[PDB]
DNA sequence: TTAGAGAATTGGAGAGTGTGTTTTTTTTTTTT
DNA sequence: ACACACTCTCCAATTCTCTAA
């Protein structure tokens, strides 16, 4: 009956006030926040008692129950009244697990009853619903009662229930072996862990791998009973922004996507898309769109696809899509039959999952127009209306669209106007904020530096790799860039009278010039949407400075950008 | 657990003694006036307000908020016991179902069949509304307040409350109160004369005697 | 002659056991 | 949890036989 000594070990481990008192402090915090689970770091346990630590990982169940009882006794010794508020306490684990860190592919039947640490990408969820643990019945005519664990009438207030949910984890597709589809596993979430993860999240789950029963065919289904769930995704920024020696926005734009050479204005516009504008609301109930949309058109081999694959790696909550490989149902939402409950419910599509994020559409000119009808409502209003599976609803799909396409006839024709080369409808072309045209002008002076840069890139080898190796199948630093952009997304700067005056006067001047100009010399007409674009771009530039005001410099930069985009051949 | 008899007397005391400084401060004892109207069949439902209870006994309010179903039954029985004291008048006969009850009284000379009133709670002003996502399993059995948009509603259907049967041979009647969403009906007479003689009389259900209530189903959705 | 008590055979009243149970992607012909 | 089909048992109703009113 050594488990009574094992519980005794855990209780004297938890009583660490004699040695710097970290865990007693954590338990005190748990009490103050009215909580009922604790998170223990396995490194500390391994340091204090090697035998107990190395036994815990290979006997998850029999050891964790002893640990839970030790915690219950310790909190009761601190405060019995608090200990009586909850039926039982729980403990979760963190740290380094060594050999027990696995994936949904490498996890096999020999891991049963070990503590395991699985990681992958979440693909689906069931709905939260209650489960019974103890039921009670009472008789008022006799003052009598009975109980059961898992005449008289049921006592819902003396009975007690707890929450239950199921989710599914999938292997990272980048790590799949050659020529095979990804594998997956089912995770069970219970009590205070429900709804801590949603589809598209990258998670790392700690739990115990276990069979479920099922005459018998001698065959079982295996599930991971979760024990903890984890997610993954100042002075430096202060002194850097305080310098004011140079236009910081130009330096950040120059440093964007170092592999790709040229295309200055495109990089500046993409940085404005990453920073975004700001929303505003009016007393009549109307509101102004804060997010930005961008379109790219051009010849073969001008790095259009690579810029999309870069933004997708350097922005939070970003999604890919290709014109030929996707459907309107897949873009918005699809009805699904739940196998846990049997019920019919909706499942999110690509543009819904990109809410408060970015969505990249490659090969945009190959979509059927019926899909573009779905994209129209999303890009204009940020909402999507659905009328299926007994639900009439207005879902949230607020996102910035970055899209790329190739011109009609494959190679752009100099002897035709922009509206002739571009294959899209004039209604749709009016929705994007900025439209860029890119061309492979075969100048030898430019080919010299381009070819040199490409060849420099192909001779590199990483410092952690040796002279002849080959990989298996399966300027500002990037880290600072991410942190600076992340802080800059809070500032919410405001207009100034001078910037407003400048924008108004300059817009009137631009309108007069456009009135003089002809469709043979412009991509699209200029209207109030131009003012909205100018305001968004000036706001974003002020945001990059972290200046609380929108200044004349921001407005001047914004108008120069749109001037280049609209009034160059 | 509490003695629900003591709690019944406390509830009676609240109904008998509470005045809200009511009728422009004239102290006319709102619930006493309501009991007069209920006794004279002027009114059907009675909404007891928990803010009124809080003036005298906040512990009672807390007792009600958890395991509300017990206190629903308790208040209903208290009101039924107090109703004759606020009666002074004889009411005119106006309903076929009550004509059967009148015949039953005339022939005699369960309470659920006679209990022609409804009792409901109006939530305490302390309790802010939850969203449909925050009503988790720790709230089972407890009084709650929720906010949302209606999506669908059914027509009004008759819901059975107590069934009334008649016996072909012995001329007696039998009753069966209903509580669960389903039930099973009776078949053969349980009265002592039929049973002792094993005479085999059958039971016929009477829609003219049994009691029904208006029932409707609805769905509500998040903003 | 008519009727009741003690012994033998048989019907059926009753219990126990075993078992069943609209909403999305892709192809093919013929209409345009 | 709630209905058919089947098997089986014990209690006491119906008749034979001997006897008294
Ligand atoms: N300026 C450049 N810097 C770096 N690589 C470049 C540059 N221009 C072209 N490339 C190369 O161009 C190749 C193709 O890039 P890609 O993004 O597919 O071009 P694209 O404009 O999208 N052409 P396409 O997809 O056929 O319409 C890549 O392998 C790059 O290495
Ligand atoms: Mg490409
Ligand atoms: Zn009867």
């Amino acid at each position: 009956v050594e488990l009574r000594e094992a519980q005794r070990d855990y209780l004297d481990f938890l009583d660490d006030e004699e040695d710097q008192g970290i865990y007693q402090s954590k338990v005190r915090e748990l009490i103050s926040d009215n909580q009922y689970r604790l998170i223990v770091n396995v490194n500390d346990l391994r340091r204090k008692n090697e035998k107990r630590a190395n036994r815990l990982l290979n006997n998850a169940f029999e050891e964790l129950v002893a640990f839970q009882r030790a915690l219950k006794d310790f909190v009761a010794s601190i405060d019995a009244t608090y200990a009586k508020q909850y039926e039982e306490f729980y403990v979760g684990l963190e740290g380094s697990f060594g050999s027990k860190h696995v994936s949904p592919r490498t996890l096999t039947s020999c891991f049963l009853s070990c503590v395991v640490c699985v990681e992958g990408i979440v693909t689906k969820c069931s709905l939260v619903r209650p489960k019974v643990v103890r039921s009670v019945h009472y008789c008022p005519a006799t003052k009598k009662t009975i109980e059961r664990r898992y005449p008289l009438e049921t006592e819902y207030g003396l009975s007690v229930y707890k929450d239950h949910q199921t989710i599914t984890i999938q292997e990272m597709p980048e790590k799949a072996p050659a020529g095979q589809l990804p594998r997956s596993v089912d995770v069970i979430l219970d009590d205070d862990l429900v709804d801590k993860a949603k589809p598209g999240d990258r998670v790392q789950v700690v739990g115990t791998y276990r069979c479920l029963p099922g005459y018998t065919s001698g065959t079982f289904r295996t599930v991971l009973i979760a024990c903890n769930v984890k997610q993954m995704s100042i002075a430096k920024i202060k002194k850097f922004s305080k310098t004011r020696s140079k236009d910081i926005f130009d330096q950040l734009a120059k440093s964007l996507a170092p592999s790709i050479h040229g295309h200055d204005y495109v990089k500046k516009a993409i940085l404005c898309l990453l920073l975004g504008g700001v929303e505003r609301d009016l007393e009549n109930g109307s509101h102004i769109r804060g997010d930005i949309n961008i379109l790219l058109i051009g010849d073969p081999s001008v790095a259009k696809s690579q810029l999309l694959r870069y933004v997708l790696c350097t922005a939070p909550r970003a999604i890919p899509t290709t014109g030929r490989g996707s459907s309107g149902v897949g873009l918005t939402a699809a009805v699904t039959t739940d196998q846990e409950t049997g019920e019919r419910r909706l499942e999110a599509g690509a543009m819904v999952l990109a809410d408060r994020g970015v969505v990249c559409i490659d090969e945009f000119d190959k979509m059927s127009d019926m899909d573009r009808t779905a994209i129209h409502e999303v890009m204009e209003q940020g909402r999507v209306t659905i009328a299926k599976a007994g639900i009439h609803a207005r879902l949230n799909a607020r996102c910035s669209v970055l899209a790329a396409a190739n011109p009609v006839y494959g190679r752009y024709d100099q002897y035709k106007t922009p509206m002739e080369n571009i294959g899209l409808q004039d209604s749709l072309l009016s929705r994007f904020d900025l439209l860029f045209i890119m061309l492979d002008q075969m100048d030898p002076e430019q080919d010299r530096e381009i070819s040199d840069h490409v060849l420099r890139m192909h001779r590199y080898r990483a410092p952690g790799e040796q002279d002849g190796d080959a990989m298996p199948l399966g300027m500002v630093s990037a880290a600072f860039m991410k942190k600076y952009i992340h802080v800059a997304k809070i500032i919410k700067p405001v207009l100034t009278q001078e910037s407003a005056t400048y924008i108004a006067e300059e817009y009137s001047r631009l309108r007069s010039q456009d009135s003089m100009s002809s469709d043979t010399a412009r991509t699209s007409p200029v209207t109030a949407r131009t003012l909205e674009t100018l305001i968004r771009l000036a706001t974003a530039h002020a945001k990059a400075r972290m200046s609380k005001t929108v200044d004349l410099q921001d407005a001047e930069e914004a108008v120069e950008l749109v001037q280049y985009a609209y009034f160059k051949k | 657990l509490k003695d629900y008899a003591l709690e019944k007397e406390k509830v009676k005391k609240f109904l008998q003694e509470f005045y809200q400084d009511d009728e422009l401060g004239k102290k006319q004892f709102k619930y006493g006036n309501q009991l007069v109207r209920l006794a004279h069949r002027e009114q059907v439902a009675l909404y007891v307000d928990l803010d009124d209870v809080a003036e005298d006994d906040p512990e009672l309010v807390d007792s009600i908020c958890e395991n509300a179903r017990r206190y629903a039954k308790l208040f209903a029985d208290a009101v039924q016991e107090l109703l004759p004291q606020y009666k002074e008048r004889e009411v005119v006969n106006k309903d076929v179902l009550d004509v059967y009850i009148e015949h039953r009284l005339m022939m005699e000379q369960p309470a659920e069949l006679m209990r022609r009133f409804e009792l409901y709670f109006q939530g305490p002003s302390s309790n802010k509304p939850r969203v449909i996502r925050e009503v988790r399993a720790d709230s089972v059995g407890k009084l709650v307040t929720v906010r949302g948009i209606v999506t669908r509603v059914s027509e009004v259907k008759p819901k059975m409350v107590v069934a009334t049967y008649t016996c072909d041979q012995c001329g007696a009647e039998t009753y069966q109160p209903i509580q669960s969403p389903t039930f099973m009906p009776l078949i053969m007479c349980p009265s002592q004369e039929c049973q002792t003689n094993r005479s085999g009389g059958r039971l016929y259900l009477q829609t003219r005697g049994s009691r029904f209530i208006k029932f409707q189903e609805m769905k509500m959705q998040e903003h």
